[PDB]
């Protein structure tokens, strides 16, 4: 009966002393935005061997 | 020793091992330990067959 | 049991080759000629058609075999020229079918030289039917053209 | 020797950055996540280098830190060389719940499965509903569609914490999920019986958590 | 084991801030003179080390270094936004023959403004700020609010490097060329460029 009083307490006040953790937090890698694909069109002709 | 003491009294690991005391707190701990054995040798005559 | 064979390999719009086929020999094919005729981009078009995985293709030059580069280009995009490409197989299958496999390549514009494939199959083409022609229109006076 | 290992690195460490268990668990380690003992190969991995691992972080300015229920995490310093952020007042709220259910021996049986309507239950048990409300919407009043946003805002947040490693969902239901002993950080301002001001000191000091 | 070049290299003191930037993304150019040395001396063991991670490191034929991720990244990865790019393309116009007499390399924000409000259409613009927008004041001080904040990003990125006050004056490198048009033989850099930026 050691904790329900410890943490049942903590919960129901902890407006009185409002706490937050720290966590690690690494950036994110930034990347082009790709763009629609745009392929070559030419129509390309020529003498069949 | 007072320092020692709280140092100590946070590195508690859960609840049935509450004990506020330390040096209480130890032999919890190695009862654990003796548990523990007895789990690991059923398990691995287990595994022989 | 007969095994498998590997009839031809036909090139279109490669940087020398506009269309072209090569006729495959049952044990042995040999391919000659001077500096930079073109036969290790013969190569490379096979290997291509066969696994189009863009991650794994890396052409380097025979010299510099076996080390790991991470070269900054492939070498494939230079390789082909503006326009479609394409780079197909004709298989004889043991049941005696035949099977036309294939990728349809094309340049990527913009500053990075990227390439784009699209494999794709076709099955029970009448055995009169080249790839080749199948391949292009007769457009003009015998100046065919290429269709995507 | 010259052009010998040792000369520049610990056999130990360039051993360990060598292994292929490595840019996964920096990566994850770096992006916040805690390693319990249930994903085995990674806290196994964590055991046999600990130490060479803790000095290779320390260059960055960040600890490597092993709590007492056996979970692996990175603490930045002031002059970290990585970023460093804070869990929100509604994490903190789901947080000490999660920790209070994975202690409840009343509620073992499940073998540590839990519902979101049972932890949603659960937290308006104990905390009070409609001044925890307030968070949701400055005018909410006990109307359904409040209560609703609310559950979805606390689906949300569990989420989060899933990515931080604090709960696992089941493979095939997303209503149901276990519980990790990573949870007990969220009791970090009560696990040893003295003046919560003095603990709250000593927290901040350490660089454990900061206030709003 | 691990290769003796590679071990040196990551036991190097300037690694880790390296380390750090380039996994943020950071642009290495001929300016920082000591991480571009050390990129240029270990480039062989830094690539294979990188390629670890299912991320690509490259170095631009202009000399700048850079990460590429792949699809299967273990990195997590961000994207760029719409108006990120028009910016992007705008300072690589602005790398111009002329800007060496017009500024000597230090621009200002106002030239920027301008020039984007100038050569783009407006519908874009229209859509980069909301499509409720037209043509209001509110608009306009927004889309300004805007461009400062990408062009802190970019500034992030190393693009674009501040000069060291208060004010918005600023030098473009060498790397803006990234969002830069593909060039064929003989073709005017203007042109191309502001064929894209059309
Ligand atoms: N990626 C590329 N970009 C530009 N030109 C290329 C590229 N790859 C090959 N070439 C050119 O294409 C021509 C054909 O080269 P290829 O290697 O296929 O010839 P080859 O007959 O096999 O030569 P060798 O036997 O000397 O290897 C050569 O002029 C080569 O310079
Ligand atoms: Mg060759």
């Amino acid at each position: 009966r050691i904790f329900s009083q410890r943490l049942r307490q903590s919960v129901q006040h902890y407006f009185d002393n409002p706490w937050t953790l720290t966590v690690a937090n690494a950036e994110r890698l930034l990347d082009m935005r790709d763009e629609e694909l745009a392929l070559r069109n030419e129509e390309v002709t020529g003498e069949l061997p | 020793f007072i320092a020692v003491y709280q140092h100590l009294r946070e590195r508690i690991r859960q609840d049935i091992i509450r004990t506020d005391d330390p040096v209480d707190a130890i032999e919890q701990m190695e009862i654990e330990l003796a548990r523990l054995t007895e789990e690991l040798t059923a398990r691995e005559q287990k595994l022989a067959i | 049991i007969e095994r498998g064979k590997f009839r031809s390999l036909t090139l279109v719009n490669w940087n020398g080759f506009f269309a072209r086929t090569f006729d495959l020999d049952e044990l042995v094919t040999t391919l000659s000629g001077g500096n930079g005729a073109g036969k290790s981009t013969t190569m490379a078009a096979f290997v291509t058609a066969l696994i189009p995985d863009l991650t794994l293709l890396h052409f380097r030059n025979t010299t510099e075999a076996g080390a790991t580069s991470g070269s900054r280009d492939k070498g494939l995009h230079g390789k082909l020229r503006a326009g479609v490409c394409y780079s197909t197989l004709d298989v004889i299958n043991s049941r005696h079918q035949r099977v036309v496999v294939g990728v349809r390549l094309q340049q990527v514009a913009g500053r990075d030289r990227k390439v784009d494939i699209k494999p794709f199959m076709i099955q029970g083409l009448p055995t009169a039917i080249q790839p080749t022609q199948l391949l292009t229109e007769n457009v003009g006076e015998r100046q065919a053209r290429v269709l995507p | 020797s010259s052009t010998h290992i040792e000369q520049f690195m610990p056999v130990k460490l360039a051993q360990a950055l060598a292994n292929s268990l490595f840019p996964e668990l920096d990566s994850q380690l770096r992006a916040g996540r805690h390693i319990g003992i249930d994903d085995l190969d990674n806290h196994a991995f964590l055991m046999d280098f600990q130490e060479q691992l803790e000095e290779f972080y320390a260059r960055y300015n960040v600890e490597l830190i092993r709590a007492p229920e056996g979970f692996f995490y990175l603490r930045p310093r002031s002059t970290t060389l990585i970023p460093r952020s804070v869990l929100s007042e509604l994490d903190m709220m789901v947080g000490k719940i999660l920790c209070y259910l994975y202690l409840s021996p009343e509620r073992l049986a499940n073998q540590g499965i839990f519902t979101s309507q049972e932890l949603y239950e659960e937290l308006i048990s104990l905390a009070d509903e409609g001044k925890l409300m307030k968070f949701v919407n400055q005018r909410s009043s006990g109307s359904d569609l409040d209560k609703q946003k609310l559950q979805e805002k606390v689906r949300t947040t569990l989420n989060r914490l899933r990515r931080l490693g604090m709960v696992y969902f089941l493979p095939n239901n997303n209503n149901k999920f276990t519980i990790t002993e990573a949870v007990f950080r969220f009791g970090a301002d009560v696990r040893s019986g003295d003046d919560p001001r003095e603990i709250q000191l000593r927290m901040i000091r350490d660089g454990e958590a900061m206030p709003v």
